[PDB]
RNA sequence: GUGAAGACCGGGAAGGGGCGCCCGCCCGUCGAACGGGGAGCCGGCGGAGACUCCGGCAGGCGCGGCCCCCGCGGAGACGCCCGCCCCCCGGCGACGCGCACGGGGACCGCGGCGGGCGGCGCCCCGGCCCGCGAACGCCCCGCAGCCCCCGGACGCCUUGCGCGGAGAGGGGGGCCCGGGGGCGGACCGCGCGUCCCCGGCCGCCCCUGAAAAGCCGGGGGGCGCCGGCCGCGCGCCGUACC
RNA sequence: ACCUCGGGAAAAGGAGUGGCUCUGACGGCGCCGGGUCAGAACUGGAACGGACGCGGGGAUCCCGACUGUUUACUAGAAAC
């Protein structure tokens, strides 16, 4: 049972294409397909800085359908299901207050250095 | 249906020209160059020749190189043989 | 007398090779740091048609070495190569048609094409529709090989010379007749002005050695010396034996 | 050219950007429900066909006295 | 009763660029308007299908949101294609791990 | 580099630019009034010209003023008015021939109605002439094709085919379509062909059917654009006639 | 007949064909739109592809297999 709350995904079709995304809820499966709530880094933090560093992440909070996500070992454990929910997201407005919390979230714990291997980007050689 | 009873088969359109020896040996090379092969990614009978030497599975989409008149010669076949018996012994 | 063919051949101006269309130059990837130790790895392409060569060629992206894109190298395509195939040209390369590795690596008994005469000379022996050499021994005290031309000659290589695995594709192209004369001027309108052929006899004295009399006959022997003069070797030259034998 | 999207930009068209002229060509070849208003811009002539003579009034009442009106 | 008309362009010889299109002008007369060769919309560089989304028209007259796709390698990569390029970049790495461990 | 020279031959030769730097092996402002290319239509006018004049209406490419301002939506294929430079990777430019078959345009013919004639010894609603709609700008459609999403199969289909567990059929969608309609610019119906373009195929080859300028995406780095509106500009030469 | 089984072959050799008046077919259905294929009567100095366009055929023998090419301005050939 590989889909879980939990899972490190790389989003593989549409603009988030590439992008590590976590899955917070798995939608029950339904005639739609089966799809789950996804929230994971559109953009990665910067570049120079002050030499290598002495700046922003942004993030996407879209349902996607889980054929469309490649399962990854990582995992990227954060409470997350209490802002993020089904009437929410999919509700013009509170979506983008809920993208900004994952953004400020997302950010704590790239300058404390957790889970780099979600925020690295996946190398896609052309 | 058997429209032509000999071996006209394909050399129909040659008519009553260029001997029996050159349409003989026509029909061999002309029904093999024609003819759909398996490709080994397909495994489907789609390769088709595109020039000499190149064949292409329609559905898999990958070009091969080949015999002239068919997908694999029967001196290539030999060649890969020899080759892994060697590699593997190699290793 | 008058200039003969062969000697207004020469001078290019007509007889030229049609190059026009010609894809490139088929080489085999050039030796490097990176080939001389350890692999470059390289994906096929495309496998294309050169206007004047029967064998179909190859397209195989190598990354580049020496700065940061992506060097496109010609290949002559052996037989069974695909696109999207991994051809791996190195020093330490698997016995895989495609690769290109050193004739010493090479094992004895292994067809190879595009073979080297002498190292870095990028492709030399072996090119033709179906034609290989085979690796019939490694003297390793003299770092040679002996390889046996399809001619069947046997040639002692240096061991360092690179060959591609596997037989040249297109082959079996000459089994079928070309029929018609109008499947002939299509080939050689892809190559250069050599035909259609007019026979010596059927020419008049000033034209040809052969020349012309009251009937076509070769007169002199056909037979000529290696040391003839050059508008005078025109039949067969140097003949060992000549007429149709067993064996 | 192109048809001015209702009079609700014929009129903000009207009320800043290039409007060199207005034509009210009602009765094109004496035919009814025919006004037909032809703002000239730099970009485009713009047409809009309104209904009724009266609907054209509405439209004409705000013609700056600066913007041009011609009639046919 | 003669609809022949005269050339619009420069020479007479009829080559790919000097294709016309006969309609009736307002004064009642055939007229040869000219027929440009479609351009042909981007194919994707790896495969070879048509990039969907971007018109057949010279790229310079187009618009950029219209000569682009919102996706990453969008106007190179067919969705198809992109995502055998993710799965193929990701898979190596997580062997290559394996091989260390 | 040769040759007595006239001349002929040619990559191996410290071969490009501003300031601090940086990046950089090495020529074509040669060669096509048919190849490639940023963009033109209608109506008129003169004794002689017009895609050039003139009247309208547009399109291209740049120069300035002013204002504004650094991405969202979708499950996806897409959608939406959108930055630039370098280096890399790619695309467009860009391509053969054919028999068929399809779709448009023009042409053609048939009726009808409306206008104008001619003949008529007898007939004639039986004959003839005319009945016009461009580039362009928005909106909507557009077969085939190519994709998406559910799902899991002897079916779906052509003229010929072909297609489908690497996902058919079915259901809903996205894209492209040298095109059609509607409005703006500014008479009504129908048919068989012809010609031209175009499409999806299928065939063919020991024959595989140019290149570049230019333009535009994409990856990574840098880095601030972007638009909108309003003015102006577009030089050189050919242009009669046969 | 022969044949290289593709040809020969339009072999050779017969018969019909106009005009009128119809009758079936075939898609077309709210029946509307086709112009070809048959079949039929009645005709007519014993005519009808009525002009036009448009193979004479067969039996062999010699060369050169063939399609091609050639001496512009005397040789298109069996020559190339």
């Amino acid at each position: 049972p590989i889909i879980k709350p939990g899972l490190v995904c790389i989003v593989l079709q549409g603009r988030h294409a590439g992008k590590k995304a976590v899955i917070v809820e798995a939608l029950p499966h339904n005639e739609r397909g089966s799809y789950a709530i996804v929230a994971g880094i559109a953009a990665l933090p910067r570049r120079i800085t002050n030499s290598m560093s002495d700046g922003r992440v942004r993030s996407f909070v879209k349902c996607m359908n889980v054929n469309h996500l490649m399962p990854t070992s990582c995992r990227l454990e954060n409470n997350y299901k209490d802002f993020i929910s089904t009437q929410t997201v999919a509700d013009v407005t509170k979506r983008r207050e809920i993208i900004e919390t994952v953004n400020k979230d997302f950010q704590r714990r790239i300058l404390e250095h957790r889970d780099t291997w979600f925020f690295t980007k996946l190398p896609i050689d052309a | 249906m058997a429209k032509r009873t000999k071996k006209v088969g394909l050399t129909g359109k040659y008519g009553t020209r260029y001997g029996r020896a050159a349409r003989k040996q026509l029909l061999k090379i002309e029904t093999s160059q024609k003819a759909k092969y398996t490709c080994p990614f397909c495994a489907k009978d789609k390769v088709r020749r595109t020039a000499c030497g190149i064949w292409t599975c329609r559905s898999c989409s990958k070009t091969m190189a080949g015999g002239a008149y068919s997908l694999h010669t029967e001196p290539a076949n030999a060649a890969r043989a020899t080759i892994r018996r060697l590699r593997l012994a190699r290793e | 007398g008058r200039r003969i063919r062969v000697q207004r051949k020469g001078a290019g101006s007509v007889f030229r090779a049609h190059v026009a269309r010609r894809l490139g130059a088929a080489k085999l990837r050039a030796n490097d740091f990176a080939e001389r130790t350890g692999s470059v790895r390289g994906v096929v392409k495309a496998i294309l048609h050169d206007r004047g060569r029967g064998a179909p060629l190859a397209r195989v992206q190598f990354p580049n070495m020496r700065g940061e894109g992506r060097v496109n190298e010609l290949f002559i395509a052996p037989e069974g190569m695909y696109t999207g195939q991994e051809v791996f040209s190195g020093n330490k390369a698997t016995l895989h048609i495609g690769n290109i590795l050193p004739v010493g690596n090479i094992p004895e008994g292994t067809y190879v094409c595009n073979v080297e005469e002498k190292p870095m000379d990028r492709g030399c022996l072996a090119r033709a529709s179906g034609t290989y050499c085979l690796v019939v021994a490694h003297n390793m005290e003299t770092n040679k090989t002996r390889i046996r031309l399809p001619s069947g000659q046997k040639k002692l290589i240096s061991s360092k010379a690179r060959a591609m695995i596997g037989l040249v594709a297109g082959g079996g192209r000459t089994d079928k007749p070309l029929l018609k004369a109008g499947n002939a001027y299509h080939k050689y309108k892809a190559k250069r002005n050599c035909w259609p052929v007019v026979r010596g006899v059927a020419m008049n004295p000033v034209d040809h050695p052969h020349g012309g009399g009251n009937h076509q006959h070769i007169g002199v022997s056909s037979c000529v010396p290696r040391n003839a003069v050059p508008g005078q070797k025109v039949g067969l030259i140097a003949a060992r034996r000549t007429g149709c034998s067993g064996g | 050219p192109n048809t001015i999207t209702e009079e609700n930009l014929m009129k903000m068209i009207a009320d800043g950007r290039g409007k060199k002229l207005v034509v009210k060509s009602c009765s094109k070849g004496r035919l009814q429900g025919k006004v037909k208003l032809k703002l000239r811009t730099a970009k485009y002539l713009y047409t809009l066909t309104v209904p009724n003579a009266d609907d054209a009034k509405s439209i004409v009442k705000g013609c700056k006295d600066k913007v041009e009106v011609q009639y046919v | 009763a003669d609809c022949r008309v005269t050339c619009r362009f420069h020479s007479t010889y009829r080559t790919r660029s000097k294709i016309v299109r006969y309609k009736r002008t307002p004064g009642n007369r055939l007229t040869s308007l000219r027929v440009k060769k479609l351009p042909n919309a981007p194919h994707c560089a790896e495969t070879g299908k048509q990039i969907h989304g971007i018109p057949r028209v010279i790229p310079q007259h187009l618009t950029r949101q219209q000569r682009k796709v919102s996706r990453p390698y969008g106007g190179k990569l067919c969705g198809s294609a992109l995502r055998a390029h993710i799965l193929e970049s990701f898979l190596n790495e997580e062997n290559q791990a394996l091989r260390e461990i």
